[PDB]
């Protein structure tokens, strides 16, 4: 479409409103209750623009572009006196109440507030009364309650109702006694409620996270990364002050996960900042604990490597693709073992082998909003990959938006799409032990075992496809339930399934594999997404090795006298009494980590590797996705004692002494470059980024803003003279203001959002080709593989029906975004925020066993007669103990187990 | 809007008041006597629409109270300069198409209707001269003319 | 109409002429708040441009300006010629009392420009200046090296890939090996220079005068090669007091600019305030209001006071008396005494804001102010009647280091110099800025000849006009605002942003961030204590300088120095260096 702005002529897309159409092409308008992702409501009424119809008009009128269609012949003025006298008369409205609160707010050089208050131009008060105030809220850990700032924009309600499917944020209140919270104190129980301290424009939600170590954004040193607590990979801007990891910002990726993160992902990243990390290389003489700097530790490493007949090695899928082959290549092909066990990783191997060879494409996190019938199969998604749920509640309400659609009714008119799709949504079938939070939004929800769970997979598989293998023994009104479900997904124009490794079985893997391939040989545009566990389990799959009981039987037969454990915890995929005994029977553990785990007492050696804030490196997402991240701040810059240094440069130095008698710190592009020659598969992580010598125009990425303050002063309680700025050699960016910054730019790596007049989040609007389109010149991180040109066959091994055996109890696995990751957990203020252990028991079996709810029974595995208060789960089976996975004592291995000795104590 | 004695000799049709500068509305007129001040009246108006306010959109929600505080002042006499330009501005910016609904220009209409047939009921509500700010010792205030 | 509105400048008559001369399709005109026509140039047709302008029935005779600008970051670049580098000519007709300001553009890989040394002989230094900090070669420059960083500098400084702060560098580690390589680098080399370093009767003298001498005003030096006590010629080396102002400006915001505004001449302070100001409110759109331009002029004619008795007293000083000084600084500690009673610092006062000034007169300033109005002129005629009308002052200042006009003009020479060769042009006058029409003051001019003594006396009667121009201010000051009312005025005022939410947001995002200046040039120059300082301020639309060039008349006078003294003992050379008004901030910046 063709629009006049000023006098001057635009092409725009006739899609969009006027609002967005006029953000795309570089023209300022004042905003406050629209936003890219939500939608246009006409609220704050901040967005006038004078519109006339004809060339020649000179009266015109106020109109809200936020509200107007961009069709092709309308003349709109932005900078016309009437409506920037309207603009500055509602940022002067929104001023009357507004607190005298600036230097006491979080959200002070982040505020959209601030920002619209100066471009508008209003600076002179005239109102003389009085100023209504608000009493606050307990919101719980995460999210700081101040309501006094509010401007009744409505975003919040909006986001956490329409888009988030929160249920206990609302709207009270009355005339000009809006208030926007809880009905009474507590904590925000949706998964991703972090998010409304960046979809707030005023200071009311704010990170308590962040608000306990405070520092404002100029003072914040930037990073783009990737988060490392799930699988899903949502690029991440960590932000650092004073040698620590201060904030968690949402880095927009058009593709992956552009505004939005989950509260995992932005909470739990305390473990960073934890006092108890290794921070120089510690060596253990008899009861003694020397500490060495890097030569000393790898001259030692290196003498005692040598001096021993085998060397293995333990990966971790918590570690980078680099540091994963870095060990590799030092103990070799035949030794080097994934840390995860033996059922772990045949599910990832095989969903791998379904995502890469399975002939379906896997759509990105961005394409999952437009599949029409969702089918979850095993995966509690919301408390493993909550990111891919929240896509999936936008793929349901897609029902609602082709409905509105067909209405003639905009894209952008949110409101009138909700009114038109009342309760109408796409069909959504999820199958899980119990119930799940996307049950509000699901169309059917089976509680079933795995076994049956699989087997409803390949019933649906059968149903849809004949030649696909039956399975006999299905009730009629589960046969009526699954025909529902074929119905449904057989009229789907792009139906999804969704499964995963989490779910503890290889055959409901093999069942969302019989249904894609049945709906892809229908002639379907069908997508399948493999949930993972850990960060870089897709690399680690990729990679391969042997599992971790090969490597725990290596060591106990004493074939292997040296172990090299990278970033793992080893109690975690394997029973700890047995990893301690083959730890503890090896003569010699060298153990490269950055969290304080429980194998460091037996490790002879322990190198302090550097977090995800400190190194750099590639991860793959579970979509197969190769994404770098990039290090924030360099650890000795302030303590100078610290020696913590990058896992891959680790081993690489290691294996260079090693072998030459020298140690070699090398650099991430040559390590790079080592894993595109030896791993053809992960060919794509060197496209990832650009090497450290890409340059914008000669000049180098800044990680701080220009504004960076106290560079003569923060480091001189240590020394008054200031040393030089460490230099990144690894990576394109600097550790300074120093460089470039510009939202036009030619990259794709932005540390974080700034532009002159924008200083909120809404500066991403500057970095993107459209807004809440894709990021300009291309999204970072590339796919590792592409769709095949064929597909795998039917899996026949259909299970048999769960019977419930009399002693033995099986585990079935409840998980967490509180408390079942590795390293979220370790972080303080998940303290607060993770559920108590509690084992869910049937009814059913509950009295038979003459308990109920709330006292202690104690179960043994492995030699450990542990004691959980008990939980009563209607929903879950006879025959079976839900147990919370990557709790205290409890391992995700522990899923799909047999449990012995379960009597109240 | 109010109208005078001047426009009773006028038909009741949506055009006729319409041309009149008013509205037909509802037909149920109402009248105001000699003894009724408008300040008073025209401050009664606003309280209850901004009190009737749904909170919604911005220019209504936080400019209805805005009118009915100076209207509080004019009463009392305690009004100061700039509060009847603020007021016009205000029905200016309260116009149709401004806010979400037409609540806000039906609630600015009796305003404007006042300050054009009665301002100087308006004017003899302000007595004390214009202060915003107090002072700060310490620091010489900008005295801008 | 405002006068900080951006102005095409179509209605000159250069411009109609250089139409008229080179075609419709030779050149852009590119629209600023300069308040001068920029003409984007073709880079083979400048030197045609240059002699046309040159010979004009009332032509640019004066090279006011000449730097290039790295326009590889610069995201609006609307209505200009597509460029990596450019290269800007700032002329000056004072006939027709017009600038010009002539931009060439360059590529990344072709930045050579044809010299401009044979139309405009000052143009040598800034030449090696562009090429110094901006790597653009000149093609038949005589000598082109560096002049601001030593001879072993890699890099350019003011391109946008070279880093800013030294903390990005290594510390400054000084070795044995460094100290003999930054010697043999800082050691005069005659062969160089073709110097000729002997003659078969004698040798000839190579001599340091400066950094370590009494005679010169900073860190520089004149390396003399002499017979006996007779100068053959002169070497002036700067670039030893070179604090990279410029870049600076590239680094901080808007507002946090102007204290480094007040170091560029360290004698001037308010007087090195103003046209930095008054271009950032060009940029803004401020028109401060007329108590503003008073308190400015205030301060800018105090300050000149200042700067002149230092200069006076300097110059009786090296002439060989050694009590006026005394005097002279007990006059300036009276001044000292009214500055810091109005702004709060003696030197660097940092007063002036974007909008207005820092803070409103404190009660009781005009009593400072008629106590050193009643202080002042009997000690300036005791100073006169002591040492200014001495025979011997007169025989060591009269004749020596003597110019006409066609010298002043052909080598930039502003101020009490350019005066002093009878040409009356100063920018109070011809260009009024600040509201200096509202004052009566003279303008003296000399006969024609611009001695030491000439330009000494002129310098006194400048201070004589001062003091008027103090007392007009003393007897006539407005009561109003101190402070503009646009939003843009940096800071807001303080008892509104203590008590107000507005003025608090707008407050927070001018200190922190700054101000956000709309993306155009800007322009200002005005009459310095020394001569003419211009602030040439690019902004990008950011809250930072995209280019902050600064025009100062000391670079002038340095490369004046030369051409004015060879052939003379260096006991003239001594009184022309204490006659000139040159501080080394000023040249180096
Ligand atoms: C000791 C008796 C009083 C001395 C007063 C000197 C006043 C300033 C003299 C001029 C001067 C200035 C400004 C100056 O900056 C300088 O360079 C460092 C000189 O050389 C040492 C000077 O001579
Ligand atoms: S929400 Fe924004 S405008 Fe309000 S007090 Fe905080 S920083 Fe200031
Ligand atoms: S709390 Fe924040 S997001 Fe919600 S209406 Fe108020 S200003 Fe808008
Ligand atoms: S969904 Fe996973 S990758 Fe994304 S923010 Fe949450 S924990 Fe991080
Ligand atoms: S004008 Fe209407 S929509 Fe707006 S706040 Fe008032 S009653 Fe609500
Ligand atoms: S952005 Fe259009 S009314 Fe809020
Ligand atoms: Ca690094």
């Amino acid at each position: 479409a063709t629009i006049h702005v000023d006098g001057k002529e635009y092409e725009v897309n006739g899609a969009d409103n006027l609002l967005e159409a006029c953000l795309s092409l570089g023209l300022d308008i004042p905003y406050f209750c629209w936003h890219p992702a939500l939608g246009s409501v006409g609220a704050c009424r901040q967005c006038a623009v004078k519109q006339y119809q004809n060339a020649e008009d000179t009266r015109g009128r106020l109109v809200m572009s936020c509200m107007t269609p961009a069709s092709d012949g309308t003349f709109i003025s932005i900078d016309d006196e009437e409506a920037k006298q309207f603009r500055e008369s509602v940022v002067e409205w929104l001023m009357t109440n507004h607190p005298h609160d600036c230097p006491v707010c979080e959200e002070g050089g982040n505020c959209h507030l601030q920002d619209m208050t100066v471009m508008t131009g209003h600076s002179f008060r005239r109102y003389r009364f009085t100023k209504r105030t608000h009493r606050n809220q307990d919101l719980g850990p995460f999210i700081s309650h101040e309501m006094n700032r509010c401007i009744a924009c409505y975003r919040c309600v909006r986001y956490y109702k329409d888009y988030a499917g929160g249920t206990d944020l609302g709207v009270y209140g009355a005339h000009d006694n809006v208030y926007f919270g809880r009905p009474e104190d507590g904590t925000l129980e949706s998964e991703f409620s972090g998010n409304l301290v960046e979809i707030c424009p005023t200071g009311v939600f704010t990170d308590k996270t962040h608000s306990e170590r405070y520092n404002r954004k100029w003072d914040m040193q930037f990073a783009p990364s990737i988060c490392q607590q799930c699988s899903i990979g949502c690029n991440i801007s960590p932000g650092e002050r004073y040698g620590e990891l201060r904030r968690i910002e949402n880095r927009y990726n058009g593709t992956v996960n552009h505004y939005f993160l989950c509260d995992r992902g932005r909470f739990g990243y305390g473990y960073v900042n934890l006092k108890d990390r290794p921070r120089q290389p510690v060596q253990r003489r008899g009861d003694d604990f020397i500490t060495l700097n890097a030569e000393q530790a790898m001259q030692g490493a290196a003498d005692i490597l040598r001096q021993s007949k085998k060397v293995i090695g333990i990966g971790s899928p918590r570690a980078s693709v680099e540091s994963n082959f870095a060990l590799r290549e030092l103990v070799g092909e035949e030794n080097f073992y994934t840390g995860i066990a033996h059922g772990e990783q045949e599910r990832l191997q095989l969903a791998l082998k379904v995502l890469r060879e399975g002939g379906i494409y896997t759509p990105a996190l961005r394409e999952i909003e437009s599949y029409d019938a969702v089918l979850v199969l095993g995966e509690d998604v919301t408390q493993t990959g909550a990111r891919v749920a929240l896509a999936v509640r936008q793929a349901v309400k897609g029902k609602a938006r082709e409905m509105a659609a067909a209405q003639k009714v905009a894209d952008w008119q949110i409101a009138a799409i909700l009114n038109i799709g009342q309760r109408a949504k796409h069909p959504l079938f999820v199958t899980n032990v119990d119930d799940t939070r996307l049950d509000d939004i699901a169309a059917w929800t089976y509680r079933a075992p795995v076994e049956d769970q699989a087997r409803l997979g390949f019933a649906i598989a059968h149903a849809l496809d004949n030649s696909a293998p039956a399975v006999d023994g299905i009730e009629p009104e589960l046969q009526s339930k699954i025909d529902v479900i074929v119905q449904a997904l057989a009229g789907a124009k792009k139906p999804l399934i969704i499964s995963g490794t989490n779910a503890g079985s290889l055959e409901v893997i093999q069942a969302a594999a019989n249904v894609a391939k049945a709906l892809k040989g229908r002639g379907a545009d069908v997508g399948i997404t493999m949930i993972a566990r850990s960060v870089n389990s897709m690399g680690l799959g990729i990679m391969g090795g042997g599992s971790l009981e090969e490597a725990l039987t290596e060591l106990e037969t004493g074939r292997a006298d040296a172990v090299v454990v990278l970033e793992n915890d080893l109690h975690r995929h394997a029973s700890a009494t047995r990893v301690n005994a083959a730890l503890a029977k090896a003569p010699l553990v060298m153990v490269v980590d950055h969290q304080r785990t429980a194998i460091m007492e037996n490790a002879h050696l322990v190198l302090s590797a550097a977090s995800f804030a400190e190194s750099d490196g590639t991860v793959i997402n579970n979509e197969g996705r190769a994404q770098r991240f990039f290090q924030v701040y360099d650890p000795a810059y302030y303590d100078s004692k610290t020696v913590m240094l990058e896992s891959w440069r680790w081993l690489h130095s290691l294996h260079s002494t090693l072998l030459s008698r020298e140690v070699d710190w090398t650099q991430l592009d040559h390590v790079i470059d080592a894993v595109v020659a030896k791993i053809p598969e992960l060919a794509g992580i060197k496209d990832a980024a650009p090497d450290a010598t890409f340059r914008i125009r000669g000049q180098k990425l800044a990680r701080e803003p220009h504004r960076y303050s106290g560079r003569t002063a923060m480091r001189a309680n240590i020394s008054v003279h200031e040393p030089r700025q460490p230099q990144d050699i690894d990576t394109m960016f600097t550790f300074s203001m120093e460089g470039n910054n510009q939202p036009t730019a030619h990259r794709s790596q932005v540390p974080f959002a700034w532009a002159p007049g924008w200083n909120s989040p809404q500066a991403w609007n500057k970095f993107q080709d459209e807004v809440g389109g894709k990021l300009r010149f291309g999204d970072p991180g590339v796919r590792l593989f592409e769709t095949s040109e064929n597909g795998l066959d039917y899996f026949t091994s259909v299970p048999a029906r769960f019977q419930p055996q009399d002693g033995k109890w099986r585990i079935a696995p409840y998980y967490h975004l509180f408390g079942s990751d590795e390293l979220s957990q370790r972080a303080p203020v998940f303290q607060s925020r993770m559920p108590q252990p509690y084992i869910k028991l049937n009814p059913a079996d509950a009295a038979k066993l003459g308990v109920n709810a709330g006292t202690r029974v104690s179960f043994s595995y492995d030699g450990n007669t542990v004691t959980l208060p008990v939980e009563i789960a209607e929903g879950l089976t006879a025959g079976q103990v839900g147990l919370p996975m990557g709790m205290s004592g409890i391992a995700p291995v522990l899923a799909g187990a047999h449990l012995e000795d379960l009597k109240e104590a | 809007d109010f109208l005078t004695e001047a426009h009773l000799d006028l038909p009741m049709e949506f055009e006729s008041i319409g041309k009149a500068g008013s509205r037909l509305g509802t037909a149920l007129a109402m009248a105001v006597d000699h003894e009724i001040n408008m300040v008073s009246l025209v401050r009664n108006l606003e309280e209850f629409f901004a009190r009737e306010s749904c909170g919604w959109c911005t220019p209504c929600r936080d400019g209805l109270p805005w009118s009915v505080k100076i209207l509080r002042a004019l009463e009392r006499g305690e009004g100061q300069p700039g509060d009847i330009e603020t007021l016009e501005q205000l029905c200016r910016f309260l116009g149709p198409g401004k806010t979400f609904c037409a609540h806000a220009p039906g609630a600015v209409e009796p305003l404007q209707s006042a300050i054009k047939y009665f301002r100087e009921e308006f004017e003899a509500g302000i007595k004390q001269p214009f202060s915003n700010t107090h002072l700060i010792n310490g620091i010489q205030p900008n005295l801008l003319k | 109409e405002p006068a900080w509105q951006t102005r095409d400048h179509l209605d000159d008559p250069v411009i109609g002429e250089l139409r008229n001369r080179f075609g419709p399709d030779a050149f852009t005109v590119q629209a600023t708040r300069t308040g001068v026509p920029v003409v984007w140039i073709k880079r083979e047709q400048l030197l045609e441009v240059g002699d046309f302008l040159k010979k004009l029935p009332k032509p640019y005779v004066m090279l006011f300006d000449l730097h290039g600008m790295d326009e590889r970051l610069r995201t609006h670049r609307e209505g200009l010629p597509a460029a990596d580098f450019s290269v800007f000519y700032h002329l000056i007709s004072i006939d027709r009392n017009r600038d010009i300001m002539l931009k060439v553009a360059l590529a990344e890989n072709d930045l050579h420009v044809p010299t401009f040394t044979k139309l405009f002989p000052n143009a040598n230094w800034y030449e090696r200046e562009t090429w110094d900090l901006f790597g653009i070669t000149f093609d038949g420059h005589p000598n082109l090296r560096r002049i601001m960083m030593p001879q072993t500098w890699k890099g350019h400084p003011l391109r946008k890939d070279y880093p800013a702060r030294a903390t990005e560098f290594s510390p400054f580690e000084l070795t044995k090996a460094k100290q003999d390589l930054e010697m043999e680098a800082l050691t005069f080399k005659p062969e160089e220079w073709g110097m000729k370093r002997g003659t078969e009767n004698e040798d000839f003298m190579f001599l340091n005068l400066g950094p370590n001498h009494p005679s010169a005003h900073g860190a520089f030096r004149i390396v003399l090669q002499l017979d006996g006590e007779e100068i053959v010629d002169c070497v002036p080396d700067i670039g030893y007091h070179h604090r990279g102002a410029e870049k600076m400006g590239e680094r901080q915001s808007w507002h946090s600019y102007i204290p480094y505004t007040d170091r560029i001449e360290y004698l001037g302070g308010c007087v090195n305030e103003m046209p930095y100001v008054l271009a950032v409110e060009k940029l803004a759109g401020i028109t401060v209001p007329d108590r503003v331009n008073v308190i400015r002029v205030m301060l800018s004619e105090l300050f000149r006071i200042n700067s002149h008795l230092l200069y006076i007293s300097t110059f009786i000083q090296d002439v060989g008396a050694m009590t006026p000084v005394f005097f002279a600084f007990t006059d300036r500690q009276k001044i000292y005494d009214l500055v810091e009673a109005i702004t709060g610092f003696r030197m660097h006062p940092a007063w002036f804001r974007i909008g207005g000034v820092a803070h409103d007169l404190p009660r009781g300033w005009d009593r400072l102010l008629r106590e050193f109005l009643d202080w002042m002129p009997k000690r300036l005629a005791s100073y006169e009647k002591a040492a200014l009308q001495n025979t011997i002052l007169k025989g060591r200042s009269q004749g020596v280091a003597a110019y006409g006009a066609k010298e002043a003009l052909e080598w930039g020479t502003t101020g009490a110099g350019l005066r002093a060769t009878g040409i009356d042009f100063d920018v109070r006058k011809a260009r009024p800025y600040s509201g200096y029409e509202n004052f009566d003051f003279e303008i003296p001019v000399g006969g024609g000849v611009s001695d030491c003594y000439t330009r000494v006396m002129l310098k006194v009667e400048e201070l004589r006009q001062s003091l008027r121009i103090l007392e007009q201010c003393l007897n006539n000051m407005p009561e109003g605002p101190f402070k503009a009312d646009h939003p843009l005025t940096t800071p807001p005022p303080k008892e509104r942003t203590l008590q107000h939410i507005e003025t608090l947001i707008t407050h927070f995002l001018q200190v922190s961030w700054g101000p956000v200046m709309p993306a155009n040039e800007s322009f200002q120059m005005i009459e310095a204590t020394k001569g003419i300082n211009s602030y040439y301020l690019t902004s990008d639309g950011s809250t930072m300088s995209y280019r902050t060039r600064i025009r100062t008349p000391s670079y002038a006078h340095l490369q004046q120095i030369p051409a004015a003294i060879r052939g003379s003992l260096v006991s003239d050379l001594i009184v022309y260096l204490g006659s000139i008004d040159f501080v080394m901030s000023d040249v180096d910046r």
